[PDB]
């Protein structure tokens, strides 16, 4: 049962898929009990109670294959405290917007920004693709 | 090449000490001679301000500033020429 | 000019500006499919029960995994170099116009017939005239013929710059003592902006370079009048 | 000779976790701040 | 035996993602930040010259 | 107690030494630049030879006194030398290459030619030559004190290990005459930049190779070395053979090639 | 010259706990002293440099 | 004449590896071990001071990965992959 | 009784199942970039420059203003 | 990996205590800087 | 006792520990420079001066990030950690020089911090071109101080290479060829090699232009004959290099992580792998120009260094499709450590073939010096690089302290800076292919969107590295104690314990020459 | 070599009267790296190798390994199982199932 | 005359030298002929194309290094 620091030279317990049968038993020391559950399997398991069967196991074994492959509800609080995190993160955005950054230029006012929108449009920005090209030079407004 | 002697029976100290001695000391005597010889002060050429020469885009660390650390009056002229 | 939210490339203002459109949607299909072809196996290995931690043999699809980037490699390059050599090409201009950077604004030299020479500024933000775009105007822009062979030779007077319009798929660094070529031809008359692409000092944001492309006729009246 | 094990194959103490945590926040903490320090530095020279 | 994870993890979860989506909604729509969108098919043209 | 033939080293404070010695000079060429004060330089200068000379006095303390290098630990040295010698070999390369830049395509500022305008370079023939048959045999010499060292012959090891460093002296008084007339400094653009730096750090070279084989004379007058085990001079002598190397490529390069 | 290798390798044998920079004796002890004096000055000193060039003249 | 010998002169562990390799021994683990058959009568005999000493097992010539295991005083250990024999023997040098 | 399965190579059967998988999507894939973005492009720009006539192209840019060489 | 239940067991308390002086440590120098950046600009 | 133990170590898990340590707050440093960075951007407009203050804090953002977090993290603290456990050896060759490889690094960054403070600070770029570098353009001592800060740096690696290559080659037990060491062994004598051949040049370059500053010698200016182009030369005969030098040992750690957690034994196709770093090792010396495209080099030249450069990514192919490999049938334990491998093993595959996009000089002409390099080199660096750190670290940990970090809190760290370094770097790719130039305080208007998400993503990043701390100390705070570790078969690392005695290896293993 | 000269190799394997705990671990945790679910006959000469070495935790260990080797195909338990009832009947082996051991 | 032609002599996009050698032919041109009696304006190609191809600062500093002495390129 109990596994200690200076033990770490010596076979050891582990419960993995790929490999089923560890280098030792979960449990070495036998009380007087158990030491007669190990002279009965001695004998014809076909004697062995459903409990000792059991209990065999767990004397061999920590985990059975359906334990150790379990899953959990880790993942909600890894999500979950992700966004919280990220959720902080924009606590101190708007701190930055707020007491660190100014007013931005002048050129992105409303009227400014109406203004060199045309001028791009007259001066043909993008017109293959990118900007002009998605302007209706005929019915004068933006291609639907 | 395999030089023009011969040897090689056994590379030992012998060997190294009588190149030493018969070919490598004489060859510095050689042109030891030959050396102080060909020196002698040779005719310092006409200074002409030329701007990739005795270049200052900072001044040296040591003396005037102006001064190259091995400078020879006889041979090196400052930006502004030999001196007196 | 860049325009707000912009994903790929300026449009192409010069053939050889389209010619790179096409290379790069060409390579970015490839990227795109061997990243999402990794992302893909990654997940696929990870979503399995079944195993097999033994020994495996590699001398066999380690030639596949060779072969075929090797191949793809070569799929990358013939069109790249393709173009690599017809930027290249001699083309006989009939204009050259000299571009010296400074710390920091460009200057201007069309020095083929007169004497034309002058300073190119950025116009500061308190100043732009209604419409006029941030950081990017100039106060004397770059007239240059439009549908014509230009020859452009850059060079420097203090530190590194770098001529740069991305329109026309040019960049040329500007190093002081030498004189780098290159070649320009717009297919359109109007105004292509660029911008210093070299650290250089306190001001390397703002000095600009905006060419100005009308037909010969306005070119060389202007010309005259700027003399 | 010198300690071994854990917590004792290190040059600062993890004996007391508050002391550990001031300790640990002097050292990210003053080397996180140089940076915004250097720039105020450099902003009140001219 | 449950942990942390069987008692606080749909309360983690839903809060987490709660708090976020609210406090990035209101930093990116209330505090005044420039996103600069495209004007294509939002601005009006106006004259400039 | 250890059952591998390897060297645990006591702690020791010269690595800290040498750090700080380190900081001490580059500070102290700031300081000597730009703050026109050479103090600093003075000090670091200082404890970099007392951190250089404990450092190597422990060595030969663990090896001569202490027993502690092992055919195995004496193995690690010789890779370490050869490892060395070779990151010495790439600096090199950095101002050859810094040669080959500017002599090959001369720019409109020297006249477009090499030699520049205005620049004389000296004769290859004249001390050039004798520099190089004094490097030569030099070489020559070293061989022969290695070999009578390997025949146990005390008296002939240091008399040809002394011509030997007589020789690196000799060359390093030529080349110091030389610098001294010449008519061209290290401000005479990049004919000077590219002659003095070069030339400058193999006669730098010269005399920490020189130095070393001292070392190797005084250990060798006290009996440190074996017929059989003599790693210092091994190292000495190496280093010495690249030393003589990279005169060859840049009395080749530079001074022959070059004019 | 006699060769007294045999000595020294006596003395730097002895077993007296002492690390090898320090096993030849006394004077070992003082060199380190002012090595390690000259390290820790020198070094404050660079300190009160940088502080100095730091500001305007 | 007159240079040392490392005979007269080697001392400390380069005199301790010098005579021992004189005598044939390897105290300092300068040599690789050759294997035996590696059964259960023949195991690899497996030198120590202590009472357990690493075992590195490059199970099939070539193999790049090497098995490491901790060997115990005792009965024969068996590499946990070849399942090849070791014991270890204790003591001196 | 039930059949007797499949119990031998279950791993590499689904790695190959899944690998020619996911070759087809990349065929699809590239089908589909070449139609929506590199032909579309071509398209676009051949579209563009076939009746360009750029002296006009100039001169709605001249009357707009733009320009400093030409008013 | 298997390890031992904690010598010293971090609650979830100190763990809050934890996280907010790490973040502060962090957060406030460079508020305190950025902050302040305006009266240094222009002094 | 203290002082003797950590001034005076000779020990190679001490010296480890103290690199990690001094990496850590280099990291600190380097993500500060970082935000300055972002917070400037984060709005059209000037916030903290024109482009002098903002290059400095770019150029230590680069020095710092490279040659005092990367270097010494990755070759110096699980350099010297793991790769004598590796090979079953007492310490490294020279574990007293090692010492003096540490030594000179907190001097070499007090340099650094000095030129920043004297004057107006050093803002050339990490590059450090003149003339913008030279006495006339960046008068007074900063530069110099610069310069003085990579030569220490570079004393330093070159030493620490000797000191690995020699110990990696003449050190490990008798019957073991160099084909029977881990990966993570190869990828660092592979990495010492680069840096002994490299660092001298890099040496020879900065020293000219140290003479060029106060010596008045003119090798980069034309005034003399000389020419800035060769110093651009000599700087990426190392540069290139350079990148390779912080991405291999990342490789290493990769390889081990992504076979540890795939519970298997070896990697897939080992001798494949050390074909495939050695190839990148050399391919890395042939290549420089590409840094070079746009200074006006010859057709032919650009044509040999554009396919070069795009040959390396076969090999690293080879690497890719191996790790992959490796997973495949794996019993695959959802670690943290493994999370960041995954995280590594894709995103170092965009930035890889952006880098590819790059490596094609016609294309080149119009990404060079915009913002599309800016995101190849931060997917590999700080996607790329600084994942195999963070894998590697909370992997091996438990090994250094002996205590356990709290998974599901290493778990939400990894999350918050998966989303941190997307949502900065993914949005510079539509900066970079539109235009923006690199080295910019301010940007013109049309670039302001991607430049707003760009800064948010940086301040996510902040988040996750403050979290990394506070995860750092829970562990130190509550001692879980380390019992058994799985896989010490085939990771002999982990067989001496958790933390391993001051002394391991003083009875060398037994291996068997059969 | 062949499938059926696998299996044979490994029943001979497992077979081996004398065959001790060590060889039974060995055998186990080997042949669950490969790409197969072992046929009923594999299995069959593993559970008597319990036998003779008085092991019954190991047989029901072995039972669900079996199980675990077949990932997503819920098929192949139930299979391997028909097979071996009438040795799990003659050697009374409980069925991890019948022992409560498959509940999470 | 347009604009200075290509010149296979140098066909790369360092340009340097082909200002350069234009501005030595010029003027190397321009003694000769000034030396034999005869007239400079058969050396006017070169003008035309150095003043094209050069920068205004080159060619003003070599201008003024001529008439100083301290030109560095054979006249
Ligand atoms: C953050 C800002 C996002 C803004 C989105 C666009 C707005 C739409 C307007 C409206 C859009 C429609 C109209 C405009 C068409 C313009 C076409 C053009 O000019 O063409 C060129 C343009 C346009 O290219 C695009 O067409 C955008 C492709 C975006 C790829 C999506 C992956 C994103 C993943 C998840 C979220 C992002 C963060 C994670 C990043 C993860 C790294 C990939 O620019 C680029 O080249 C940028 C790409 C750089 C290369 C990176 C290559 C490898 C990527 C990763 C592979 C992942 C595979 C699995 C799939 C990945 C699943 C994980
Ligand atoms: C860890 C760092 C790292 C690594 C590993 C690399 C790898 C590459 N880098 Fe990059 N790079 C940097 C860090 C790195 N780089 C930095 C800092 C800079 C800028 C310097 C500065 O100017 O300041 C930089 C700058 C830089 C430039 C100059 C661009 C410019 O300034 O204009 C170039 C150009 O060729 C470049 C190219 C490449 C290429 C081909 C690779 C290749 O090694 C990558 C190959 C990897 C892969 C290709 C992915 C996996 C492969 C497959 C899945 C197989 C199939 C693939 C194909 C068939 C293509 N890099
Ligand atoms: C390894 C190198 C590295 C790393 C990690 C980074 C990380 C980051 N970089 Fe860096 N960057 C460069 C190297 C690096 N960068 C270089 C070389 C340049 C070019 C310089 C020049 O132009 O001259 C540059 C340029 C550059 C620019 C362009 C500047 C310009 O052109 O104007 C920007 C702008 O956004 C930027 C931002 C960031 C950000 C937000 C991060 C963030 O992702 C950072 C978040 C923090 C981390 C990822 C820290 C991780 C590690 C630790 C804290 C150690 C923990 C300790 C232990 C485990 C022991 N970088
Ligand atoms: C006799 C041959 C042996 C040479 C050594 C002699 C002593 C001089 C001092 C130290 C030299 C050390 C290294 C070389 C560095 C600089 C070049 C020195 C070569 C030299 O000595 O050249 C001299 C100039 O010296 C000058 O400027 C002198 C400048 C003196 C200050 C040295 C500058 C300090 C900067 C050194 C760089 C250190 C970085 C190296 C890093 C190592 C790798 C990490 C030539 O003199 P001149 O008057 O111009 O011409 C002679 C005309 N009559
Ligand atoms: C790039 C990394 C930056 C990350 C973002 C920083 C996040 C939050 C910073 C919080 O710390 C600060 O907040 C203040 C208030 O919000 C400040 O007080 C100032 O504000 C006051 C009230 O407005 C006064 O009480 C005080 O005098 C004071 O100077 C200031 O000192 C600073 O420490
Ligand atoms: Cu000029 Cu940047
Ligand atoms: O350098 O990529
Ligand atoms: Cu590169
Ligand atoms: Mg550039
Ligand atoms: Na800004
Ligand atoms: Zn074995």
């Amino acid at each position: 049962s109990v596994v200690k620091s200076e033990d770490y030279a010596l076979p050891s317990y582990v419960d993995r898929r790929d490999y089923p049968l560890p280098d030792v038993a979960h449990v070495k020391n036998l009380s007087a009990s158990q030491k007669a559950l190990k002279e009965k399997e001695k004998a014809s398991w076909s004697s062995l109670s459903i409990d000792e069967k059991v209990e065999l196991y767990r004397l061999k074994f920590k985990e059975s294959f359906a334990e150790m492959n379990r899953s959990t509800n880790e993942w909600k609080t890894v999500v979950g405290a992700a966004m919280f995190f990220i959720g902080f993160t924009a606590l101190l955005l708007i701190w930055e917007k707020h007491y660190v950054y100014g007013p931005i230029p002048h050129t992105f006012e409303e009227e400014w920004v109406a203004k060199q929108t045309k001028r791009m449009l007259d001066m043909k920005v993008a017109p293959i693709q990118g900007f002009s090209a998605k302007w209706d030079y005929d019915k004068n407004e933006w291609k639907k | 090449a395999s030089a023009a002697k011969g040897d090689h029976g056994g590379t030992g100290a012998r060997t190294w000490r009588f190149l030493t001695f018969g070919l490598a000391l004489p060859s510095v005597a050689l042109c030891t001679l030959n050396s102080w010889l060909h020196s002698g002060h040779r005719e310092r050429p006409a200074f002409i301000p030329y701007h990739h020469l005795r270049i200052r885009t900072k001044p040296f660390s040591w003396g005037d500033g102006n001064h190259t650390f091995f400078h020879n009056p006889r041979v090196n002229p400052l930006p502004t020429g030999y001196e007196k | 000019m860049a325009y707000p939210m912009q994903l790929g490339f300026q449009d192409a203002t010069s053939p050889i500006m389209e010619e790179l459109l096409h290379f790069h949607d060409h390579t970015l299909m490839i990227v795109f499919l061997i990243s999402s072809l990794v992302l893909y196996i990654i997940s696929l290995m990870l979503t399995t029960k079944l195993t097999h931690t033994s020994t495996m043999d590699a001398q066999e699809v380690e030639t596949i995994w060779t072969i075929l980037p090797a191949i793809i490699l070569i799929l990358i390059a013939l069109p790249s170099l393709r173009i690599l050599y017809m930027m290249d090409e001699i083309n006989n201009p009939s204009l050259t116009v000299k571009t010296m950077g400074h710390q920091w604004y460009w200057s201007y030299e069309y020095t083929d017939y007169e004497d034309l020479s002058f300073d190119s500024y950025m116009i500061p933000t308190s100043e732009l005239k209604p419409g006029e775009l941030r950081l990017l105007e100039v106060d004397n822009r770059v007239v240059l013929p439009m549908e014509m062979t230009i020859r452009m030779l850059v060079s420097s007077e203090d530190v590194l710059h770098s001529w740069a319009v991305p329109s026309l798929g040019l960049k040329t660094d500007a190093i002081p003592g030498r004189l780098n070529q290159t070649t320009l031809m717009s297919s359109r008359p109007g105004l292509y902006y660029g911008q210093c692409s070299e650290i250089c000092g306190s001001n390397h944001s703002f000095m600009p370079i905006v060419l100005e492309l009308v037909p010969l006729k306005y070119f060389e009246k202007w010309s005259a009048s700027m003399l | 000779h010198y300690e071994e094990g854990p917590g004792k194959n290190i040059p600062f103490s993890v004996e007391n976790k508050w002391r550990l945590l001031a300790m640990m926040t002097l050292f990210f903490g003053s080397g996180f701040a140089a940076p915004f320090f250097i720039v105020r530095h450099q902003l009140l020279k001219k | 035996a449950p942990d942390f994870h069987d008692k606080y993890g749909n309360a983690v979860l839903a809060s987490g993602a709660t708090f976020c989506v609210a406090v990035w909604v209101y930093m990116a729509t209330q505090i005044g930040i420039e996103w600069n969108p495209s004007p294509v098919g939002r601005v009006t043209p106006k004259e400039w010259r | 107690h250890q059952t591998h033939a390897y060297h645990m080293v006591n702690p020791s404070p010269w690595p800290l030494t040498g750090a700080l010695s380190a900081l001490l000079m580059t500070s102290g060429l700031t300081m000597w630049f730009h703050f026109n004060s050479m103090t600093l330089l003075m000090i670091g200068l200082t404890t970099n030879m007392l951190t250089m000379y404990q450092w190597w006095r422990d060595v030969i303390r663990e090896s001569t006194f202490q027993g502690h290098h092992t055919p195995a630990v004496q193995k690690g040295l010789r890779y370490g030398m050869i490892l060395f010698i070779i990151s010495e070999v790439l600096f090199f390369t950095g101002f050859f290459w810094a040669f080959y830049h500017s002599s090959l395509a001369p720019t409109p500022e020297l006249g477009g030619c090499w030699p520049p305008t205005g620049i004389h370079p000296l004769n290859p023939l004249e001390v050039p030559l004798l520099n190089t048959s004094v490097l030569l045999a030099s070489g020559v010499s070293i061989t022969w004190a290695h070999h009578s060292l390997m025949e146990g012959d005390r008296k002939h090891m240091l008399q040809a290990l002394f011509i030997t460093i007589t020789l690196g002296v000799y060359f390093t008084l030529l080349q110091a005459s030389e610098y001294y007339e010449a008519p061209f400094t290290i401000s005479d653009g990049v004919y000077g930049s590219t002659f003095f730096v070069a030339t400058g750090f193999h006669g730098l070279h010269v005399i920490i190779g020189s130095t070393f084989l001292i070392v190797c004379f005084f250990r060798q007058l006290k009996f440190h070395f074996t017929s059989n085990h003599h790693f210092g001079f091994e190292a000495a002598a190496w280093y010495w053979h690249f030393v003589d190397v990279v005169w060859l490529f840049l009395y080749v390069s530079i001074y022959w090639w070059g004019s | 010259f006699e060769n007294r290798v045999a000595e020294k390798q006596k003395l730097f044998q002895e077993d007296n706990g002492l690390p090898v920079h320090l096993k030849g004796g006394a004077t070992d002890n003082i060199l380190y002293r002012v090595t390690m004096t000259l390290c820790l000055g020198g070094t404050l000193y660079s300190l009160y440099c940088l502080g100095w060039a730091s500001f305007p003249h | 004449g007159g240079v040392p010998t490392d005979e007269e002169q080697a001392t400390g562990l380069e005199r301790e590896v010098m005579l021992a390799a004189r005598k044939g021994q390897d105290p300092y683990n300068i040599l690789a071990p050759k294997a035996t058959s590696g059964t259960k009568e023949d195991p690899n005999l497996v030198p120590s001071i202590t009472n357990k000493r690493i075992v590195g097992c490059i199970c099939e010539e070539d193999n790049s990965t090497v098995i490491w295991f901790w060997l115990h005083k005792g009965e024969a250990q068996r590499c946990p992959s070849c399942g090849t024999h070791y014991k270890l023997v204790p003591h001196q040098l | 009784a039930l059949a007797k399965p499949q119990m031998r190579g279950l791993l590499a059967r689904r790695l190959r199942f899944h690998i020619v998988g996911a070759f087809m999507v990349s065929l699809g894939f590239a089908t589909f970039y070449k139609f929506a973005v590199a032909e579309k492009r071509k398209k676009a720009y051949a579209d563009f420059y076939r009746n360009y006539d750029s002296m006009k192209d100039f001169e709605e840019m001249r009357k707009a203003g733009i320009f400093q060489s030409a008013k | 990996i298997t390890a031992k239940p904690a010598k010293t067991p971090t609650s979830p308390k100190e763990q809050a205590i934890g996280l907010s002086v790490t973040f502060l440590s962090f957060l406030l120098p460079a508020g305190w800087v950025l902050y302040h950046l305006d009266n240094y600009k222009k002094s | 006792m203290f002082i003797n133990r950590w001034l005076f170590s000779t020990n190679h898990k001490d010296i480890g520990t103290l690199y990690l340590l001094f990496g850590a707050w280099a990291g600190m440093v380097g993500t500060a420079l970082s935000l300055l960075i972002r917070a400037e951007l984060g709005q059209p407009g000037t916030l903290l001066g024109d482009d002098q203050i903002y290059n400095v804090v770019v150029t230590a953002h680069a020095f710092v990030m490279i040659f005092f977090m990367v270097m010494p993290i990755m070759i110096g603290g699980f350099g010297n950690w793991l790769v004598p456990l590796m090979i079953g050896a007492p310490d490294m060759a020279f574990p007293r020089m090692n010492n003096m490889s540490f030594w000179l690094l907190p001097p070499s960054f007090l340099l650094l911090l000095a030129s920043s403070m004297v004057e107006a600070g050093a803002g050339t770029g990490w590059t450090v071109y003149p003339p913008l570098a030279g006495n006339l353009a960046h008068a007074g001592a900063s530069v110099d101080l610069t310069i003085f800060s990579l030569h220490l740096a570079g004393v330093s690696s070159i030493l620490g290479a000797i000191n690995f290559i020699t110990t990696i080659i003449n050190m490990k037990p008798p019957a073991m060829s160099q084909y029977q060491t881990p990966l993570f062994v190869w990828s660092v004598m592979i990495t010492a090699v680069l840096l002994l051949l490299s660092l001298p040049v890099l040496a020879a370059g900065i020293t000219m232009l140290l003479t060029d500053r106060n010596l008045n010698t003119t090798f980069f200016d034309p005034a003399g004959g000389g020419d800035p182009i060769l110093y651009q030369h000599l700087f990426w005969f190392f540069g290139h290099p350079e990148v390779y030098i912080l991405i291999l040992p990342g490789f290493g750690m990769i390889s081990h992580i992504v076979t540890y957690y795939s519970g298997k034994k070896e990697p897939f196709g080992y001798m494949g792998m050390v074909w495939a770093m050695m190839s990148i090792g050399f391919l890395g010396f042939i290549v420089w120009a590409h840094h070079m495209f746009t200074v006006g080099m010859d057709v032919d030249t650009r044509a040999y260094f554009t396919s070069a450069t795009m040959i390396i990514a076969i090999p690293t192919g080879v690497k890719v499709f191996s790790w992959l490999a490796t997973l495949h049938g794996g019993n695959i334990k959802w670690s943290p450590a493994m999370m960041w491998a995954l995280g590594f093993i894709f995103l170092f595959t965009v930035g890889g073939l952006t880098g590819i996009v790059l490596a094609n000089s016609s294309l080149d002409i119009v990404l060079h010096d915009t913002y599309y390099v800016v995101a190849h080199f931060h997917y590999v660096l700080s996607m790329g690089a600084v994942f195999a750190i963070m894998g590697g670290f909370v992997h091996w940990f438990p090994l250094f302290s002996g205590y356990t970090l709290n998974d599901t809190w290493a778990k939400i760290h990894f999350a918050i800076m998966f989303v941190g370094v997307n949502m900065t770097f993914f949005p510079q790719h539509f900066l970079g292919l539109s235009g923006m130039p690199r080295r910019y305080s301010d940007y013109p208007d049309a670039y302001t969107m991607w430049n707003t998400i760009s800064s948010m993503g940086s301040f996510i990043s902040l988040t996750a590295v403050m979290l990394m701390v506070f995860i750092i100390w829970e562990a130190f705070a509550s001692k879980r104690e380390v019992l058994t570790v799985d896989l010490t078969t085939t990771n002999l690392e982990w067989l001496n314990g958790c933390p391993p005695p001051y002394h391991t290896f003083e009875e060398p293993t037994y291996v068997n020459l059969k | 070599e062949t499938d059926e000269e696998f299996d044979a190799r490994w029943v001979t394997y497992f077979n081996k009267p004398d065959i001790d705990a060590w060889e039974l671990r060995k055998g186990m945790n080997t042949l669950v790296g490969y790409d197969l679910v072992p046929e009923p006959k594999i299995i069959d000469a593993a559970l008597r190798a319990c036998r003779r070495l008085n092991d019954f935790a190991s047989a029901v260990r072995i039972l669900e390994v079996v199980k675990d080797k077949a990932g997503p195909h819920k098929e192949i338990y139930p299979y391997v199982i028909q097979e071996l009832r009438p040795t799990l009947n003659e050697l009374g082996i409980s069925t991890p199932e019948e022992l409560g051991l498959d509940k999470v | 005359y347009q604009t200075a032609p290509f010149d296979s002599r140098f066909p790369n996009q360092n340009q340097t030298r082909n200002c350069w050698q234009n501005y030595l032919d010029f003027h190397r041109c321009e003694k000769a002929m000034t030396a034999k009696g005869g007239d400079v304006s058969v050396c006017e190609w070169y003008r035309r194309v150095y003043k094209s191809l050069c920068p205004i600062s080159w060619v003003s500093t070599w201008d003024d290094r001529r008439a100083e002495g301290t030109f560095p390129g054979k006249i």
